[PDB]
DNA sequence: GGATTTTCGCT
DNA sequence: TTCAATCCACGCACCCATGAAGAGGCGGACAGCGAAAATCC
DNA sequence: CGTAGCTGAGGACCACCAGTACTTTTTTGAATTTTT
DNA sequence: GTACTGGTGGTCCTCAGCTACGTTTTTTGTCGCACTCTTCATGGGTGCGTGGATTGAA
């Protein structure tokens, strides 16, 4: 719960912030589940319809703590504060390398040196996994063009190149990706790609995980104090959470394809609840959903470790944490923001 | 005043003691005589001011205090574009041609 | 002589007129009325604050309510509403009770003490019935107002006595010449209960002889 | 509004047969073989009358008659057929002041003046009120004409000293008046055409509407005459055949003109009925109907509603009140308030 | 049942009215109780909670027939009539009568002559019945006086006088009238009149009597139209129906005084219902008010014959026939108004 | 603009699934305004609201069933409602202290 | 717009915020207290020990309506803010015209003139009532200097200028404070505006009112989508929370010293409703607490005319439209900021 | 053949 | 010789349907990406 | 803990059903610190 | 026929308690730019009481 990162990660539901002294004491159902100190934490995330003992809130709200309230899943509630701290200036910053192109173009580059490192590395696990049907020399010709592509966007200077690259890198991946899914291989994939309504059930269901990660996302900034609608490599515009997409096409790569893939295969999931209206949209049963965000949460309840911090934690903790250390760069106590690299 | 206003009224006594199945007939009889019911336990009646004097006299001294409740509304003068109507208890309208 | 008895006259009507002078003539000599909102308050006043059959013996005063009073100076029956005897060593004794007592007449109104007449005419009358009738000496009076809970004690002197005295002989007059009189209206004639057949814009306007020959020309 | 007369409370018409008027409290119940139609507050009425087979339970009577809301009963055609009427009041002044001077025949004269002054005034006056506003009609120059007669006529009846004189006068007016009535059928066929006079078979149209017209008008003057303290049944005028509201007659005598049979001829020039509702049996004169009534009594009670200013008190008061200020306006006449009763002059 | 005069009077309560064909049907819920024709009656007076029927209210109405309801206690209730009304010529005769004095004075004879006789034949009736208990002389030269009066008054033309014989018969009854009581002369003695506040019991108790009475014959007038509030004898003033009390005179003394002294004589009543007033005044309890009511109501079930006409009939119906009567003479073949001589 | 506004409600609950519409009809007509009788609630609302109100309302209930009145005041009710009982009731313009 | 929303006080200890639908419930130990409509608030304000349930505080945020916690004597602790809602033009523009001294500079000078022009002028309004308590002299003497200052004020160029003239209109102005007194002055301890935040007596007052028109002001800002308690005029010292006030520093003067006045003058708080600790601390009674806070609302209804447009407007949107028209003049419709001046 | 231009499905 | 009620225009006090601003999101018209696939030279 | 569904155990409202009844004084009562 | 008093039963409303969950979000190149939604403020009616000119008397 309490990360290195100095937060408290309270998620599973019905349990009671409360006060003894001066420690927090996580209640569940009238019995001393935990106590925690108060001394080094910075700021409480608190999940789920609970509450916080008013001594509690008093007890925060004087010494620099903030109080954020969020539901189950995620959807930022409301924040708990007196005389602001901790906002101000760190929106002010991000305000103002957003006016700049070099730290916008540094941070994109970051960002996509990310993305290229994560999807060369699932495709040498990919090949490894299964080395009995699968083309292994084109995958390596891919994943050496890949590090080339890698080397190449570590050596960018300007956006121009950047978007473009970028470009280059989502056809190549759409077309070295049809051959990939191993199960049901000859059930509906996709020879083409909408990033509007869709065609195809398995662009469809990427849609949606795109979706539920958006909103997640959405959710990982607010709770910190950034903005969500001016972004770094994507422009500035009314209403787009240019931010919140940039985190995205960085997280776009073990969260939501390898949940694609093992959707689709493991024969979890059946064409019986795809649908087509004469467009090629692929309207989800109702069955269908609600089996695909069981299967998100149990996904979420997953444990991993962290590549960077080393700390076990779940799936649901991977977005906020990692936006979280995006606060400590704009702070000054970071020198650049690795979300998946080696540095 | 002599503006022949929609008055409404609204009851509530209590019968979960001594003063109960009297004071409710009571009440119910000394209301419905001066205009007709358009819901169980709701009064709606035309008046000029003397008869609401009387009536409000003598409603404030059959019930009992400290037990029960009594309101009244006095819509005004301009009522018909006021009473707003949904459902389907139709009520009579003594401001029409009436005619049965 | 009851016929001489019969001939009298009701004491409100006494009361009555010492105002607009029509109020009086419409309620007595046509057999009208009507009703206010200020009529239903002081009817239901006098109805509640007035049972009779009871009695207080309490020792320090005795008050008896809706006790008849029928004066033959003036010619005036009435239903006098507070008698409250108080004893006295001087005091006339009264019938059916041992000992003596001085009587004072109380009638209590709705309403602020009104500045001028009306009311403190009536209570003088009260106190000659009972000089009539239990011949004594009565020169006190209260008034119970009730809008403002209280009392004010009025002292009777001899000028309100002839006063009394004229008005109740012209009073009585009227019914020889059934006439209605008139008066001037006034602003304050409006919160007149018999308004409605008062008419005040009926009063001090032109004869129709003017208006029928005038409208007649075209 | 400052007089503040009276309210014109409602009136209640029910025309479906062999019902039942009983009463529960203050409230009018209309029961039906034990079935329950309707139920109205009885301090928000007026009069309250009946067609067909309507009985009354006597408490009703008895506490309609106490309250001055009157009560009548009609066959099928207004006919006069019965009414209530209750007790006598303690206002023996009036009474007696009206039986005075109805048995001295000069005073007889000094208001029946006054009553067909108004009746002619009225008459005039909405003549040129027709004339002036429909140009391409009829001769323009002979509705002048009679307009003139009748300004002779006036001045020359203001000043008549006997009965059998004004009565004389009278006749004259109402002949020359008749003869231009019979010229209004400016936006209807000729099934509307007025051709004289029926007393008892409304043997045509026009008549089945005037009749209706009359006999809810007379039912309303009796009743706002019964309700100001004065006896309705001995008259300033006409023949005093017994039995007969006489002084209801006379007091109509100045509103009918204007009153209702104007509202006829506004319900026909509109075109608010047609010849097709009217029907007629074997003989049967002319009967309405069914549909045709409703309409009648709905044109009838919504005009009932109208505000005017009063000529001589110079207020601001419902048309319906009309029959019965002007009665107000007469009663205190008799108390000598005034100089002589001033009639409607509209 | 009964028909008096061209009058129908249905006195029994509870007792429905309809019309079959052309005749009035009495019915009591679905018994044919009886049938009258309707060629030759000129009035309906009902006393029932009836209603009647509309088929005979219409013809009635129709044949000049007009209808009275009142109560069974003879109060008056409502009047269905068509365009006659029927008094009209009757009220404008009363009202022309009533300002004259010759005529005045005649029917003020009518009424005095019979009361005299009543009280005259009275007093001589009690001192042939009881024997022992009397003064026999004081009653007979009484007795020689009121006839010698009544003979004085028969020709009496001026009110004055008549007035001043009407007094002189008054004190001379008064006078006797105390030792008609023959029993409970502890607290029941009459000793003077005094109708205002009326003092020391039994004065009380007769003025309500008269109260009463009267109210019945105002009743008994308004059945047939006389205007009850401008008198003969008694001068019009407003608020008092002056001919009321000119009627009840010749019924006061048999019909009130012979009730009171009967419920003296046969203890059907004590002095303890009287409550007492500080000056003198007398009232009545409600419990004894209530018996005086009843004891009033039985004896009007009391069958007597007519003095002037013969039927038997019930003594409620004696102030509405004479009433009757008194309508007869107005405008009529009466040669004068019938007094209620009754031995 | 604040307009004091009453509603009245008759749901008929015993037809065939009453209770689910009385229910509703209850939480939904107590989310705007205030508590003040059995079936008789008040509420302090403007134009738009109340109109929302209506056409939320009108869909929960089932016509041809049951019965819903609305009154309205105007912007000076403080002359015009009464009270006697013993239901006391607060009015939201008062200073509103606990 | 937005006619002056109400405001719901909770002061008794240990209760209970929880939702229902749109119905805030007040319960203890489940017993409700009483439950109002959501609809028709502004704000939420408690004393003591108060929880909310979480779902409330959601609700409450999203939906524009500022909660806010407080302690015994006003001391202002855990205030409710929700997130970002958009128009992020405004907020760049806001952004940039900080840091850059001449536009902060320009508001600057536009808010300490309005603070002048209030202070001088209501000096002259109460020396212009009742000239017998006081010297008219000295009072009208000190109009004109300040008048003096006004002229300075406007040809001014440099933000550290600005502070050293508030020295000066904050010791030309205490001077006369303690002589604003009328009644009841030797009871009531009146040593002037001489203050000191452990509390002295009378002060108590000053900074319950400090704090109440701090939160409102607050909240008025937010609705728009700005945050200016440390922004571009005021100190970048944190702790120093005056610039929200300070917006409202035309009217910090004006209308809580105006209040507080109002309430002494016109003897409606005896000295019985206070009492101090055993250490020195000075504290208010509930009853007394109770009067205030009544009065603050019958005040903040009264209705007046704003000098603008003069379309007929109440006390509580004063706040508001000083926030509003800090809008318009950051998307370059106007020229300079129009304060509030009477 | 070779600039080159268009055609063409992704940021 | 000034007068003494009467109507009569007359203003005045709010209400209401609706027509025009800020925040908001919508598709189009150029930006782009690199191959390719010729397109042409 | 807030949002829905589900029962339950009551206090309110009203429609009927049945049983023993049915007449009373006279005088009183408001008004420009608002009265449509 | 009504007005009054008992009793019976069927039908409306609100709290209490138990059971299971809680919320279901079909893209995102940039640039002005013609469109839409939502929400605040006005030139029409519609009264509703009132002083200003008009003359027949004393
Ligand atoms: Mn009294």
């Amino acid at each position: 719960m309490k990360k290195l990162l100095n937060t408290l990660y309270v998620t599973q539901p019905d349990t009671y912030l409360s006060l003894d002294g001066d420690n927090v004491v996580l209640l569940k159902e009238q019995e001393k589940l935990g106590r925690l100190p108060l001394h080094n934490l910075e700021a409480i995330v608190g999940f789920g319809y609970t509450g916080a003992s008013p001594a509690l809130m008093g007890y925060c709200a004087e010494r620099n703590i903030s109080i954020t309230f969020l539901t189950k899943n995620g959807r930022f509630l409301a924040r708990v504060v007196g005389e602001s701290r901790g906002n101000v200036v760190l929106r002010k910053t991000q305000y103002r390398i957003s006016e700049n192109d070099q730290e916008s173009t540094k941070i994109a580059r970051n960002f996509i040196t990310g993305k290229v490192y994560n999807s060369k590395w699932m495709l040498e696990r990919m090949t490894r996994e299964h080395p009995l049907r699968v083309n292994v020399e084109q995958f390596k010709a891919t994943s050496q063009l890949l590090s080339v592509m890698m080397q190449e966007i570590r050596n960018c200077d300007s956006l121009e190149s950047l978007r473009g690259w970028e470009g280059q890198a989502a056809i190549n991946y759409n077309k070295v990706f049809d051959q990939m899914i191993l199960q049901q291989k000859e059930e509906f994939a996709f020879h083409g790609r909408s990033r509007r309504p869709p065609k195809d059930n398995v662009n469809a269901m990427l849609s949606f995980a795109y979706t539920l990660l958006a909103n997640d996302v959405a959710a990982a900034l607010e709770t910190v104090g950034l903005d969500a609608y001016v972004g770094f490599m994507h422009q500035d515009r009314p209403g787009r959470a240019s931010l919140a997409l940039d985190l995205m096409e960085e997280l776009r790569g073990l969260y939501a394809d390898r949940f694609v893939l093992s959707l689709i295969n493991r024969k979890e999931m059946t064409a019986d609840g795809f649908y087509k209206k004469e467009n090629g949209a692929v309207l989800m049963t109702d069955e269908a959903r609600k089996t695909f965000l069981k299967a998100w949460q149990t996904k979420k309840q997953e444990k991993i470790t962290h590549p960077y911090l080393g700390e076990k934690m779940s799936w649901g903790l991977v977005p906020y944490v990692q936006a979280l250390l995006l606060a400590r760069f704009l702070r000054g106590d970071l020198d650049e923001y690795p979300p998946f690299l080696w540095k | 005043g002599a503006g022949s206003m929609l008055v409404l009224i609204t009851y509530d006594v209590q019968t979960s003691s001594m003063g109960g199945t009297k004071r409710l007939r009571k009440v119910a009889k000394a209301c419905q005589n001066y205009g007709q019911r358009v819901q169980n336990s709701v009064f709606e009646c035309i008046v000029d001011s003397t008869q609401l004097t009387s009536l409000k006299l003598e409603l404030t001294s059959l019930i009992d205090e400290e037990k029960d409740s009594l309101r009244i509304y006095r819509l005004g003068n301009n009522y018909k574009t006021k009473v707003e109507h949904i459902g389907a208890k139709p009520s009579i309208d003594l401001e029409d041609p009436l005619i049965f | 002589a009851s016929n001489e008895e019969d001939r009298y006259l009701m004491l409100s009507g006494l009361q009555h007129f010492q105002f607009c002078k029509r109020q009086w003539a419409l309620i007595h000599i046509e057999q009208q009325w009507e009703e206010n909102v200020r009529t239903i308050e002081g009817q239901h006043l006098h109805k509640k604050a007035d049972q009779p059959f009871m009695k207080e013996k309490r020792g320090s005063k005795l008050t008896v309510r809706a006790m008849p009073i029928q004066s033959k100076n003036l010619q005036i029956s009435g239903i006098c509403d507070v008698v409250e005897f108080v004893q006295d060593s001087e005091g006339i004794e009264l019938s059916g009770v041992s000992g003596s007592y001085k009587a004072f007449p109380v009638e209590y109104k709705r309403g602020k003490p009104k500045k001028g007449d009306e009311d403190i005419v009536q209570l003088v009358a009260q106190a000659m019935c009972l000089e009539e009738m239990l011949v004594c000496r009565i020169d006190k009076g209260y008034l119970f107002y009730n809008e403002i809970k209280h009392r004010v004690e009025v002292p009777i002197t001899d000028a309100l006595r002839d006063k009394v005295v004229q008005m109740a002989k012209e009073m009585h007059h009227y019914y020889e010449n059934r006439h209605t009189p008139k008066v001037k209206t006034g602003p304050f004639c409006n919160n007149c209960s018999l308004q409605s057949i008062c008419l005040p814009k009926l009063m001090n306007k032109r004869s129709v002889k003017r208006y029928i020959e005038g409208r007649l020309s075209e």
